[PDB]
């Protein structure tokens, strides 16, 4: 199917941070066991941003951008900030696994396909500063970190995706 | 999320 890209909350007064290149794609889950994707994105737009800001959001069956690409994001609390091309929000309330696996194949779809526009390896969670980064690995691994988030991984835990099988799914991509 |  075509990927269909909601923009109405995309929030254009976010501020620039860093500069191109941004060899990163941060995958982040939103650590909010009730708020839907609208909600997120209602909240994204009006928020302080110093308290943290993103590009696109995953849920309810639908993708949203709701801040800028190619521009830097303050989503990692460190000094990889300052290398986010794009990063990503899925969110927590699903119900059931079916519910979930319906959001995260458009998760692992789109953090692809933001590496790929942004010219980056299609790997997850890798030694190079290039490609597509957890929020944990972020936090663990980035200069001047001041981030104690974990994301994703947990919430793909709670729904019986293995780190294996996230790593997997980002760098060969998804299969039946 | 979370500019640190």
């Amino acid at each position: 199917a075509s990927m269909e890209i909601n923009v109405s909350k995309l929030r254009t007064d976010l501020p620039q941070v860093g500069v191109q290149p941004y060899r990163q794609v941060h995958a982040h889950s939103t650590g909010n066991p009730h708020s839907t994707v609208q909600n997120e994105a209602d909240y994204h737009w009006r928020k302080d941003p110093e308290l943290g800001f993103f590009s696109h959001i995953v849920g309810n069956g639908a993708i949203m951008q709701v801040g800028p690409v190619d521009n830097g994001a303050w989503d990692v609390g460190g000094g990889w900030n300052a290398e986010t091309y794009a990063a990503v929000e899925l969110i927590e309330s699903h119900s059931t696994k079916e519910e979930f696996m319906t959001d995260y194949r458009l998760y692992i779809e789109l953090l692809r396909n933001l590496a790929d526009e942004a010219g980056l390896p299609k790997t997850l969670d890798t030694g190079s500063l290039a490609g597509i980064k957890t929020a944990e690995y972020a936090t663990n691994n980035q200069p001047n970190n001041h981030s104690d988030h974990v994301d994703p991984y947990p919430y793909l835990a709670k729904w019986g995706i293995s780190r294996e099988q996230f790593k997997h799914d980002i760098e060969n991509g998804l299969t039946i | 999320a979370x500019k640190x």
